[PDB]
Order: structure tokens, then sequence, then C-alpha cells
RNA sequence: CAUCAGACACCACAAAAGGUGUUAGUUCAUCUAGACAGCCGGACGGUGGCCAUGGAAGUCGGAAUCCGCUAAGGAGUGUGU
């Protein structure tokens, strides 16, 4: 029981992201560039994987 | 109680500034900015105090506060 | 195929206005397909809307200088959510048709323009 | 007096009514077979607009202009034996689906009836609708009847 | 490519006026005072009138140019801020263990006191800063409501309160409680 | 701009592959014939199309990939049942 208008917001900050490919970051969900310096700013990005 | 943004009140470059030129052949003359040509460069022209019509850098010439 | 439909909006516009001459300027603005699709079954008869951009009917009245440049009143009248109605009918059925017909809980007319002159209606 | 209104649906003969008409004092199995009197030609899947007056169960039929051009095809089929899709292809109607298209209700702001003649005659994918061509791509070359239903 | 001369408009309404010693921005109006430190960012500022404040970048490259943009932004978010006010909306997320959320006065500090996140004993505890005031929301249940007049210091009690919070050692997206930030108004209930 | 700066031949090393980090340039299309981004609405009708019929209406699945109104709306981009 989570009463899902609350379990959207929380998948909001915590299902919809985007992951780095390079270096794993937990990028915001509508990044084109990883921020951090270490993996180069790439692009390779891929969704963050939701649940089954 | 208003807007008390202060001055920061500097002497621009434009059309008809007089400048003291101070390097050079001229080295320490009067003259007019022309036509200004980009972020360095400018060109002058003194023909009362006698410099000719010549383009010149910002780093030789200092900006004297009178206009025309 | 841009420029050519472009070409092709320029020669409707100028064909439509030198054969209507009752104008009405229309501020509808969010109107739905539901509402719309009934003005489009109602309007077979006398009047034709015609809706679509109107900062490219900016430079349409732009470009509409030599012929018949008693338009030029019209462009700060364009602002809005607006639209045309081209018809041979003065004032009253139209203005009658479109803001008292198919209203719900945006159709109005804000300009009305009869060969040169504007008028409140 | 009251207004119920109900979309029943594709059926062959008395082919879930009492999900839906329950709050309008209406009947579950003499519903069902209510609507058997009107999609019996019509025995091609179409919609039937029921409009129960809170005291008994009175259905409409809905002019449909996809049945009106299946109703121009063949029909043959009994009830869930025919093993690989239960459909066929058949006679053309050059004319036929030019009348009775244009006077289904009118639909989808048609100014001509080469427009709705072409509009239920073009989306033809079940028949053919010709002799010796197919559908869909004869909307530019119908060009006749057009100023006889308008 | 080196813009000869950017500018931005910073409209300055009627109850509030703006103080500009050479890059110390004081803001002051119906709500109170505003201070903000500019001197790090060399922007110039040109009153051009009471409710118009010009603020240009001559020369400057492309980092330069987005610094004036974001000065222009610092600025309207102050005037805002003493204008209205702003006020962020926080609900509650909980799966099995209701968090107990008070505020309590250790030594005058005014702690925001976490309590049994899913089933801890460690009492988690979150500073106020200055000016924000926490108010718990009137028939709307488990939710907490930020108020104050900086933006910064508002929407960073919110982001210390959400980040204490966290959830170690666990799938993030199967255990989703926690704090969240839910709605970001303003203290003036017509805007 | 470098929380691995760079620095002058031989000479005391660094590469493929990347960067919406910044600066220029080439080509094409939109382009000033008000675009792009944002916000406010539409996002139709034939059509639950033909179907395998407990049920499939864009959406377990298959092939056709249409027309009219258009300013625009797909035999539909997923979700929901």
């Amino acid at each position: 029981i989570i009463e899902p208008s609350l379990k959207a917001l929380a998948s909001k900050y915590n299902c919809d992201k985007s992951v780095c490919r390079k270096c794993y970051a937990r990028l915001p969900p509508r990044a084109t560039n990883c921020r951090k310096r270490k993996c180069g700013h790439t692009n390779q990005l891929r969704p963050k994987k939701k649940l089954k | 109680t208003d807007s008390i943004v202060k001055a920061s009140n500097w002497r621009l470059v434009e059309v008809g500034r007089v400048v003291l030129i101070k390097k050079g052949q001229s080295a320490g003359k009067l003259a007019a900015i022309v036509e200004i040509i980009d972020q360095k460069k400018v060109l002058i022209d003194g023909p009362k105090a006698g410099v000719p019509r010549q383009a010149i850098n910002l780093g030789q010439v200092v900006l004297t506060p009178l206009t025309f | 195929g841009i420029r050519e439909k472009k070409a092709e909006y320029f020669a409707k516009l100028r064909e439509y206005l030198e054969e209507y001459k009752s104008l009405f300027v229309v501020g509808v603005d969010n109107v739905s397909s539901q509402q719309m699709h009934e003005v489009r079954k109602e309007l077979r008869g006398r009047a034709v809307v015609l809706m679509g951009k109107n900062t490219m009917v900016r430079r349409a009245i732009r470009g509409f200088l030599s012929d018949l440049p008693d338009f030029e009143k019209l462009l700060p009248f364009v602002k809005g959510n607006v639209g045309f109605v081209f018809t041979n009918e003065p004032l009253t059925e139209i203005k009658n048709v479109i803001v008292s017909n198919r209203v719900a809980a945006g159709l109005t007319v804000v300009q009305v323009y009869d060969n040169g002159q504007v008028f409140p209606s | 007096e009251v207004k119920y209104l109900y979309l029943r649906a594709v059926g062959g003969e008395v082919g879930l009514a009492p999900k839906i008409g329950p709050l309008g004092l209406s009947p579950k199995k003499v519903g069902e077979d209510i609507a058997k009197a009107t999609k019996e030609k019509g025995i091609k899947v179409t919609v039937q607009l029921k409009i129960q007056n809170r005291q008994a169960a009175a259905s409409v039929v809905p002019s449909a202009s996809s049945l009106v051009i299946t109703a121009l095809k063949e029909p043959p089929r009994d009830r869930k034996k025919d093993k690989n899709v239960k459909h066929s292809g058949n006679i053309q109607l050059d004319e036929i689906i030019e009348i009775a298209r244009q006077m289904r209700d009118k639909s989808f702001g048609r100014t001509l009836a080469s427009v709705t003649k072409e509009i239920l005659g073009t989306a033809q994918s079940v028949g053919c609708r010709v002799d010796f061509k197919n559908p869909h791509d004869i909307i530019e070359g119908i060009n006749a009847g057009e100023i006889e239903i308008p | 490519m080196k813009y000869i001369q950017t500018e931005q408009q910073i409209e300055v309404p009627e109850g509030v006026t703006v103080s500009i010693k050479s890059r110390i921005v004081k803001v002051v109006g119906p709500r109170g005072t505003l201070t903000k430190n500019l001197k790090h960012i060399d922007v110039t500022f040109t009153k051009v009138n009471n409710q118009l404040i010009k603020v240009a970048v001559h020369n400057g490259g492309r980092k330069h140019v987005a610094a004036l943009r974001t000065v222009k932004s610092l600025v309207d978010n102050m005037i805002t801020g003493v204008t209205k006010g702003y006020k962020y909306k926080m609900r509650y997320v909980y799966a099995h263990f209701p968090i107990n959320v008070n505020i309590v006065e250790k030594d005058g500090a005014k702690f925001i006191e976490v309590r049994n996140f899913l089933g801890d004993k460690k009492i988690r505890n979150v500073p106020v800063r200055d000016g924000v005031t926490i108010e718990f929301s009137t028939n709307v249940k488990d939710e907490i409501v930020l108020s104050g007049n900086s933006v910064e210091d508002v929407s960073q009690n919110a982001a210390d309160l959400q980040q204490i919070c966290r959830v170690r050692n666990k799938d993030i997206r199967k255990f989703l409680d926690g704090i969240y930030v839910s709605h970001k108004g303003f203290i003036t209930e017509d805007l």
C-alpha cells in the first residue's frame, strides 16, 4: 500500500533516471551527456532499469 | 527609497571621442576616433593637431573624457 | 515541398481576399475538433472559415500592399488566437451563426470588416 | 420516464449485457434476445444504439458505412467454422457503394458524394470492390454522381 | 566569439526597492530584507529607471554571458522571495513505518527531528536555517511545509531534509520510503 | 582552465576511440515566407475496419498501410483494462 500518487513521485526521484554506460552515474532522465569528467562526458547512456 | 544603483560610469568609445595618442611618432597628441573597426583597432584622425589619418590599436592611445 | 506549400498559401490567400467582401476576424482559442468539425459541416453555404498561422498572415499582408491596400488596418488586429471568416453577408447572419451556435460549459467574433472599414456589429 | 443509452455490438444471432444495463431498469437475458431482431442482411459485425426509457429495452440500429460496404459483399459463414479468416471478397457495387455510403448519416464532413463514396469506398481491406482493379487508389478517378446526392 | 555587449532587464515591482553598492545587492520589500554578494561574477548594473534595471556584460566570452543570465535569475529570485516568498510542500512516502517528524528546540538551534524511519532507531536530526519557518499541513495527511524568503535557504533545507532519509544497502526502487519534495509554490495564496 | 595543464629538434615516449569543454570551418535542410524551444488547446470521422470472438475499440496476435474535413489529427507512441 503506497497509494501510487505517492509512488509516482518516488519513481520520479528514484526510478526516472538515466545511468551512464561508463561510470554508472545516476543522471537526470532526459540528459544527453554524463556530467562527470572521469568518463570524459560520454554520450553512451541507458534508462535505469525498472521493476520486473 | 528608490533604486540606488550607483554609477559604474566609464568613458565609452564612439564616433567622435577625442583621444590622446601616447606612443609612437605622434606620442602625446590629440586626435579623434573616426570609424571604429573592432574590439581593439580604431581609426583616428588628428587634423589640426597634425597626425595623419590612420588606424591604431587601443593600447597606443588613451581616451579623454571629452566628446563631440 | 515547403516552398511550394507556402506559394500555395500565398496563392490561395490572394485568391480568397479579392473574391470576398465581408470579413469576420474571430478570437477562437483552444477550440476542439468536435466544435470545429460541426463548423465545417454547417458553413457549406455562404462562409469559408480559414484558420492557420496568423504570423504567416503578417508576411501575407506585408506582401499585399500593391493590391487593395485597405487591408493595411488588420495586422494590429491579427494579435491573439484569431482566424478569418470570408463571406458576402455583411453583419448579421454570420455573426449569429458563429457566436450563438455550439457553446459548451470560445467561438466569438472580434472584428467585422466590410469593404475597407471596421464595424462593431 | 428517464434516458438510458447503450452501445450493443457484434453478435451472430443472439451473441455480457448484464454489466452494462443493470442500473437502467432493464433485463439481462431478455435484452440479449431483443437485439436479435435488428442484426439478423445485417449479419455482418456492426453496432446497435440502444435507447431504454427506464422501463423497456428499445434498441435501434446505428448507420455504419463500413458495415454497409460489408453489406455489398459476401455474407457466407454460419458460426465459428470457416477455419481460416471467415472473410470473403465479393462483387464491386460501383454505384451501390455510392448511394448507401452517402446515405449513412453523411459522416466525416463530406461536401460531395465523391467524398463519402471514396471515404467509405476506399477503406476496403477485406473486399476488392472492382472487377479488374482494387480500392484505395480510385479516389482520384471517382468523379461521377457527385451532383446527384448533394 | 567575444560578444561586444549582452544585456538583461530586471523588472522591479512597486513595493520593493533595490540597493546595489558595487556588487553587494540588497533588496528591501514587504516581506523583509535580502542581501547577496555578487562580487565573484563581474557584471555591470545600470539603472534605466525605478522599475527596470539593465544588467550588462561587455567584451565577454561564452561563460561570461552565461554568468550574466544567471545573475538576472538570482536577482529576480530575490525579488520574488521578498514580494511573495517561497513555499515548498513535501509529502511523506512510507510503506509500513509511519515517519514521525517533529520540530524540537535543542539549545535554540531548532532541529527537525525524523524518528522511526524504516524502523530505525537513529534519531535523524536536521538543522533549520535562518528565515525559513516550517509548518504542518491542515487536513492533508502527512505533509510538511517550508516557507521563507530565500530560494536557496528554503530549497536547501528541503533538500537537506530529503537526503537525511536515504536508504542504504537496499534496492532504492523497491523501498521508496522517504521524504520528498512534492510542490514548489509561493506563500501568497492567490499566486 | 587542466581536483594529472603545457613548455621547443636529437633526448629521454604515448595510441586507437570519445566529449551539448571551448574556438573556428564545410555541406544540406528549415530559414527573415515569424522557424526552433517553452506555455495554452486540438490531437477527428468512416472505425469495436477485416478477424482468430469469454473478450481486442490503435494497443496477447496477422495482413492490407485507405479516403473526406482539414489548419491539423496515425487502420495510431506507449500506459491503463
